[PDB]
């Protein structure tokens, strides 16, 4: 089981670069040529319409062979079995597109989604072969999730920098989270070669992941815990990748989520109720006289709404006066030139609008003009 | 190995938490193990080396599981003592290896080239409000070429708002950390192996001079580097671009070009001032515009969409064209092939002319200079025969192969007179009975930058045009300003200076607004520093000023405007979003406005089209030589001198002028006729080459129409741009 399709997943591996090797080798010392290879390149490029439908398919196709991986896991030649190798054939003959329209040999051999290929397929192959099942890494297909934010930005659903970083981030979590429990998931239930598979505690997939995520986060319950070598090694090596891993990242996580637009969005109108707009010079001295004079108490009249419109954020004093003033006074974060500014007030429907200018100035004449 | 700073210390910490991890291990090992002398030995739990860093981990990490654990008392003081020192050891690192892995370069390493791939770098003065312009006509979704891929490398890290949108152009650009002087830095982006490379330029500054010695200076870095490549350059002074010949591998017979904004930014003005609206037909005929026809859209916009859509091609005649005159080939050109010709490159140390009188033959294998639909269309021109392509209906059917002066007597001239000649007061501008005239409103303060008028006045001021027939200019602004710049403006005749600003009525009203050719506004302060939205204040104001005021509102003006979208505050009928681009706006169309962000987009032009950058200059500057800028660079100023009949012979060519269609002998057409029957009827009798329409809104605001088809109409009260050779 371990050693077996084990095995025959290394013979790829190991025949393969042997034929680069001795290939270079030739050169160091001392159509069919590059029609399919401009061709190649031509198909799987991304630019092309071809090139997005293909690799469409391999977003697709890729996590069916894992959704299999959840039920077989979780319920321990069948119909299931022919249906993920039937995904396995169209990306060996993807493998074998991506070698000819790279310039890389040694190089391509040794990428990650080229490691993936090696472990996958073979096994998969040598199951219906032998005509016995093996869980095996399928779990690293969750791995090919990691091309969501190369189809969306193409799509062009994300657009700025921050959310676009912000997904990016999403998928390696899970990715990363769903394929350390697998690794957990063999090492745990198969036991160990030192003690020669003595100890051998069984866990579903499913009560793994909660197992990782309590370490993950720090907390350490102590309910489910490694009691094989290999598990409590892979553990505090995850436990090491972990720290150092998530917490370069806060800080640029900080950075999306901490810079954004504090006041913003529109005004939202009553039926029948009138608001007016402030525009200008807008800060606690000007607007604490105005206000007053607007919402006296001694005043029989209707609640008019005042709307102030300025372009930066408002200072620690003025914040408290505008919050103290709740149900007659709104903000917003936005000058009065553009036309998206205007439109979300709604200064068509609005009654009236005002303009309060700097009155202790350098130049007053280019105050005027503004 | 290690050398920088950041490395040292990283490696340093790295040693120290594995040593102290495994020492404590043992000092576990030693407790656990005996057990201790309080109880005498009874408790003593057997735990291995291996399975003792376990539990120092996971305390060490505060996760704790409660696996494995200490029940003897002088274990769990040392875990209690080891939460102790780590808690206060480690957090206080933290902060400096923080500092290690934060403090690095974002950006950096070196250019992939790809087999067969071209790619263009970019320099200097690199900020969202540059590249957004030049990315849009570098990569507008209307070309059939190529997708060269753009290299910026600038010094600093860019901002929040350039970030994304080089992100969102990911496949088509590419971005790197560093300065244009390093050896280093080149040799990364493979520059020798890159076909070209430009230098943007500041347009607003304080010191101008300045700004253009370090955009010089970052050329002769990148041709010390390697020699032959080619270079394309922004400049802010004309004056500035003879320190690019000094340069010893400087060629511009060989790809090499330079941009000013000076020269080119008012004299499209100053050709608006001869003709109106002239500024919009080049603005549109040589940057890239979309053609999409909507329902929405009304007849008079819908046209214009039309005229935009055409560009600047040029290729080789077929030998059907041997030993005929330009006016002979344009009617075989317009009638049959349905294109226009405006200039021929005339062999001699070869030379553009643009519409050639009939004395000149074409010779074998010349390049054609065409305006049409697409380059597709401009193939008919080399595919074609006399006696195969005669009586063809469908155009489309033709593709078979198978079948007083200055030295150089280009301008006019006048002594070196002093400032004092040319002032006015408001009583002296009003006894002068001034009419037909330009003006120019100029805002500016005594320690501003320098505009450089004398690209304005000197395309005006043209040897084309008689002594009588001269448009006298009258600038009104400061003083102090206009002393700086009166070196240059003194040997122009028919000039006036008149004092204090161009809001006062009284000095508008006393130059006579009324009775004008042309108002120019021009500003020269510290722009694009404070604000974004109110920088065009005073050209706002100004035009709003003029359009309000009444004599015993139908004026001619031109605004020049550093940001676009304050276009939206000039007109009153303003039919259009606020989300709607630039070059479909009203006053865009009519010439009322003009951008400084147009100059962005030429570098593209000069870059794909090689001779373009030419063609434009010829257009404008009237006769712009490059002898003038070796005379120029002395520091004597501009020569005077009579001159021979031979030098005095230069000054018959070609110049912009507007016809209307009311009175004269083309006004027979007029009442009904067609653009093809006025064309032919031009070329052939007068010898006059018509370009394009310019048409009143409704049947006094005029849109532009740039070379029409055949069949269109023409009512009475139309004009049209031409080019005449007398």
């Amino acid at each position: 089981q371990w050693y077996s399709f084990l095995a025959s997943s290394l013979v790829t591996f190991g025949s393969g670069l042997v034929v680069i090797i001795i290939y270079r080798i030739v050169l160091w010392l001392c159509g069919w040529m590059t029609e399919a290879k401009d061709w190649a390149g031509e198909l799987i490029s991304g630019q092309t319409t071809t090139g997005r439908i293909l690799v469409g398919l391999v977003f697709l196709l890729s996590i069916a062979s894992l959704i299999i991986y959840f039920i077989d896991a979780s319920t321990n030649s069948s119909t299931t079995q022919q249906v993920d190798l039937a995904f396995n054939v169209f990306f060996m003959i993807y493998f074998f597109i991506r070698f000819v329209a790279a310039n890389d040999k040694l190089w391509f051999w040794v990428e990650l989604f080229s490691f993936v290929d090696y472990f996958t397929i073979p096994p998969s192959f040598v199951a219906i072969y032998l005509d016995r099942n093996w869980l095996g890494l399928r779990f690293l297909r969750a791995l090919r999730l990691m091309s969501i934010p190369d189809i969306l930005t193409y799509l062009n659903v994300l657009k700025t920098s921050t959310l676009i970083r912000l997904v990016q981030l999403v998928v390696s979590f899970v990715s990363l989270w769903l394929t350390a429990a697998g690794f957990l998931h063999l090492l745990e239930n198969s036991g160990d070669p030192f003690f020669d598979f003595g100890n051998a505690q069984h866990l579903t997939y499913w009560e793994c992941l909660y197992f990782l995520m309590v370490t993950m986060s720090t907390v350490g319950f102590g309910d489910i815990f490694a009691t094989t070598v290999l598990g409590r090694t892979f553990v505090v090596i995850f436990i090491m990748i972990f720290i150092g891993l998530f917490a370069s990242f806060i800080p640029e996580i900080a950075e999306i989520l901490g810079k954004r637009q504090k006041y913003g969005g529109s005004y939202k109108k009553e039926r029948g109720k009138r608001h007016v707009v402030v525009c200008g010079y807008i800060t606690f001295d000007s607007v604490s006289n105005f206000l007053k004079d607007f919402l006296h108490k001694d005043r029989e009249d209707v609640d008019v709404e005042i709307v102030f419109l300025h372009k930066g954020l408002p200072g620690l004093e003025l914040e408290g006066l505008l919050k103290r003033h709740f149900t007659q006074v709104e903000y917003f974060w936005g000058s009065v030139m553009d036309a998206n500014d205007l439109e979300r007030v709604k200064i068509q429907e609005a009654d009236a609008c005002l303009v309060l200018a700097n009155k202790y100035c350098q130049d007053p004449d280019q105050e005027d003009a503004a | 190995v290690l050398k920088t700073s950041t490395l040292i210390r990283l490696v340093q910490l790295v040693v120290s938490f594995v040593s102290l991890w495994l020492t404590a291990a043992g000092f576990l090992h030693l407790l656990e193990n005996s057990g201790d002398p309080f109880f005498d030995f009874g408790n003593a739990q057997h735990l291995t080396y291996w399975e003792c860093l376990y539990f120092l981990m996971v305390t060490m990490s505060t996760v704790g599981f409660g696996d494995i654990f200490a029940t003897t008392v002088l274990g769990r003081t040392f875990v209690v003592i080891f939460i102790m020192i780590f808690i206060g050891l480690f957090a206080s690192f933290i902060p400096e290896i923080a500092e290690i892995l934060g403090k690095r370069q974002k950006y950096g390493g070196s250019y992939k080239k790809e087999r067969g791939k071209r790619h263009v770098v970019v320099c200097g003065y690199i900020t969202f409000d540059s590249v957004s312009n030049f990315l849009k006509d570098f990569l507008h979704k209307d070309r059939e070429d190529v997708d060269v891929e753009i290299v910026f490398l600038h010094k600093g890290l860019p901002g929040l708002e350039l970030e994304g949108l080089l992100k969102r152009h990911f496949t088509q650009v590419e971005y790197f950390w560093g300065s244009v002087m390093d050896a280093n830095d080149l040799e990364r982006v493979k520059i020798q192996e890159a076909d070209a490379c430009l230098v943007l330029a500041n347009k607003y500054c304080q010191d101008p001079d300045q700004e253009d010695a370090a955009n010089i200076m970052r050329v002769i870095s990148i041709k010390n580097y390697h020699s032959d490549i080619k270079v394309i350059v922004q400049l802010l002074q004309y004056h500035n671009k003879a320190y690019l010949l000094n340069i010893p591998s400087w060629d511009w017979k060989r790809g090499d070009d330079a941009v000013c904004v000076a020269e080119l930014k008012l004299g499209f003005i100053a050709q608006s001032c001869l003709a109106p609206g002239f500024s919009t037909l080049m603005a549109n005929l040589f940057t890239m515009r979309s053609y999409k026809p909507t329902p929405e859209m009304s007849q008079w916009q819908t046209d214009y969409m039309r005229g935009t859509g055409m560009e600047m091609y040029t290729e080789y005649l077929s030998s059907a064209f041997n030993a005929l005159t330009f006016p002979e080939a344009a009617e075989l050109c317009f009638s049959k092939l349905k294109l226009l010709l405006l200039a021929i490159e005339v062999r001699q140390e070869s030379t553009l002319a643009i519409n050639p009188g009939p004395k000149v033959k074409i010779e074998n294998a010349t390049q054609g200079f065409f305006i049409a639909e697409s380059a597709e269309e401009v193939k008919r021109a080399f595919y074609y025969c006399k006696n195969c392509h005669a009586n063809v209906s469908d155009v489309r059917q033709i593709k078979k192969c198978k079948c007083k002066f200055d030295s150089t007597g280009m301008f006019h001239w006048c002594p070196d007179r002093p400032l004092n000649d040319c002032l006015q007061d408001r009583s002296q501008a009003s006894a002068s009975g001034l009419r037909n005239h330009v003006v120019v409103c100029l805002f500016a303060d005594a320690a501003s930058p320098l505009i450089g008028l004398r690209n304005l006045v000197m395309p005006l001021r043209a040897s084309n045009f008689h002594y009588h027939e001269l448009k006298p200019t009258i600038i009104v602004g400061n003083l102090d300003y206009l002393h700086r710049e009166w070196k240059t403006l003194q040997n122009f005749p028919k000039l006036s200076i008149l004092p204090g600003s161009p809001l006062n009525r009284a000095n508008l009203r006393a130059v006579n607004i009324n009775l004008c050719d042309m108002c120019v506004i021009v500003s020269a302060k510290d722009r694009n520093m404070e604000d974004p939205n109110l920088v065009d204040k005073e050209a706002i104001l100004c035009s709003l000023n003029i359009k309000a005021m009444t004599f015993d509102a139908n004026v001619p003006l031109i605004t020049e405007l550093a940001n676009d979208s304050n276009v939206q505050f000039l007109d009153q009928d303003d039919d259009d979003d606020p989300d709607t681009e630039l070059y479909m706006t009203q006053p865009f169309a009519c010439g009322t406005a003009f951008a400084v962000s147009v100059l962005d987009s030429l570098m593209s032009t000069s870059y794909f089209n090689d001779n373009a950058l030419t063609l434009i200059r010829t257009l404008i500057t009237g006769g712009a030589t490059p002898e003038l800028e070796q005379i120029l660079a002395e520091g004597a100023g501009m020569r005077g001198g009579y001159c021979s009949p031979a030098v005095l012979a230069n000054r018959d060519r070609c110049r912009v002028a507007q016809i209307s269609l009311f009175d004269g002998p083309l006004a027979q057409f007029g009442q009904g006729g067609h653009y093809g029957e006025l064309f032919v009827y031009a070329l052939r009798h007068f010898g006059i080459l018509c370009i394009g329409l310019y048409r009143f809104r409704d049947t006094s605001k005029r849109y532009v129409i740039t070379n029409p088809p055949e069949d269109f109409p023409l009512l009475p009260t139309d004009q049209v741009y031409v080019l005449t050779y007398k």
